[PDB]
């Protein structure tokens, strides 16, 4: 699933004012709440895929879940991601990263990645806002570090609580082989960039 | 349609029961009527009655708008196109069910 | 010309987005139940309802 | 000042300029007619103030507009559908529509 996307910081001081320029003119607001575990497959031998994407990323959406409820860890919905990296020579252009959007259904959940033996690594939580445009959507970011490993209880740990709002327009291509959704969605979201340009400056970043 | 059924049996005064269970009966807020007008399947059982000791040929009926007349007796359940099919089926009763009851 | 630029600056101060949806008339909340009577009864019109039954 | 208030400040600043022309015609009148140096000696200490102080008030209205940082581009609205007051008020009508 070839996601196409950009990046642009929004200071919190101007944030909700931007939201007024957003949500009134868009779908949402939708608060995000999803507990990550970016497990790292420490493996042998080199050359390992070793890339950040190559490390596994179980993705437990929990936005409707209680901040203290205990059934979460393997009952609330989970996911998983390796994802391809965004395209080389994708200068200023929206990054194109193919994505394996995994889903799952059992009381066992996390276990299989350790059934694959994969080690624990860094963790966080998408917690920003998202505003629809059909299949395309913008996803402004908040990624607080959780207060404890496998603990859903706030306060969490942004690198600064003067947290940047990493605004992030995107779309998700089914397959990259055709030129259609390429130029089409790039155009639509470039126009979305024209919309944000009335209040922000997004950019590509290498991935 | 249900009126056509009811008028059909007003023709002969057989006991029967329209049985609504509408979504729009419910509305905990004004936004639940928004979900109360969905095209989803809607049960409306009927209870034709002249037989005494024996239980009614209870009916399943969910006239979904798209994407709806299946009764059941002590024998077998059966989808019907027209309500007229139900009518004539209970005519197969008005003869043969009467005869089979006579043989019991 | 200064009147022109002034009117411009007026527009720039005022071209800012409204902070939210703004108040108008939300007065007198509608009945939940007359709505239900219209729905049901006008749809229940000429029908032999047998209440709810167990 | 907030919202319209800056603009309102300009609105009552509006009449503050035309009479400066009275002060200036009198600046001419000081020697053209009144024949007294003292008059324009005062109004050169007035005309420049009445003009420039307003000009500074304007340039600061603009620079502090540039601090307030109101976006210039008009957003192209999505086809908006229903704001909440519109919706529930329509519901009120629906009660009236009963």
């Amino acid at each position: 699933m070839q996601e196409l996307y950009l990046l642009g910081v929004v200071p919190s001081r101007r944030f909700e004012a931007v939201v007024n320029s957003l949500s009134k003119t868009l779908d949402g607001p939708k608060t995000i709440l999803e507990f990550w575990v970016v497990y790292r497959p420490k493996d042998v031998p080199p050359n390992l895929p070793r890339q950040p994407d190559s490390w596994l990323r179980l993705c437990s959406n929990i936005e409707s879940h209680d901040e203290t409820d205990t059934e979460w860890s393997k009952n609330t919905q989970w996911s998983m991601y390796l994802e391809g990296n965004s395209e080389p020579k994708r200068e200023d252009k929206c990054g194109i990263r193919p994505v394996n959007r995994a889903k799952l259904t059992n009381g066992s959940v996390t276990e299989f990645v350790e059934k694959m033996g994969y080690e624990f690594s860094h963790e966080y939580i998408i917690q920003g806002l998202e505003y629809f445009f059909f299949d395309t959507t913008v996803r402004i970011y908040q990624t607080l570090i959780p207060s404890q490993q496998r603990s859903i209880k706030p306060p969490f740990h942004p690198m600064n609580e003067e947290q940047p709002w990493i605004l992030h327009v995107y779309t998700h291509v089914a397959d990259a082989s055709n030129q259609v959704a390429m130029a089409k969605a790039e155009a639509n979201l470039t126009k979305v960039k024209t919309l944000l340009s009335a209040f922000c400056d997004l950019k590509n970043v290498r991935l | 349609e249900s009126l056509e059924f009811q008028r059909w049996l007003k023709q002969r005064d057989i006991s029967f029961k329209f049985m609504p269970n509408y979504p729009w009966e419910k509305a905990k807020d004004f936004l639940e009527l928004e979900n109360s007008l969905s095209i989803n399947r809607l049960s409306i059982s009927w209870r034709i009655m002249v037989s005494n000791f024996e239980p009614a040929i209870f009916i399943q009926h969910t006239p979904t708008l798209h994407g709806v007349w299946r009764c059941k007796d002590q024998y077998s359940s059966n989808q019907f196109s027209s309500l007229k099919n139900v009518c004539q089926y209970i005519e197969h009763h008005i003869n043969s069910l009467s005869r089979r009851s006579k043989k019991t | 010309q200064l009147l022109d630029v002034s009117r411009q600056i007026k527009s720039y101060w005022l071209t800012n987005s409204l902070s939210t949806s703004f108040p108008t008339v939300d007065y007198s909340e509608p009945d939940l139940e007359k709505v239900k009577r219209t729905l049901t009864k006008l749809q229940n019109h000429l029908l032999e309802v047998s209440l709810i039954e167990p | 000042s907030s919202d319209t208030q800056q603009v309102q400040n300009i609105l009552e600043l509006e009449a503050k300029i035309p009479d400066i022309l009275s002060s200036a015609g009198k600046c001419i009148e000081a020697i053209q007619l009144n024949n007294s140096l003292e008059d324009f000696r005062k109004y050169s200490k007035e005309f420049l103030e009445t003009v420039e102080f307003i000009s500074t008030g304007l340039r600061r209205q603009a620079l502090e507009l540039e601090k307030a940082e109101v976006p210039v581009v008009s957003l192209q609205p999505k086809k908006r559908y229903a704001s909440t007051p519109l919706s529930n008020l329509i519901f009120d009508q629906s009660s009236k529509l009963i």
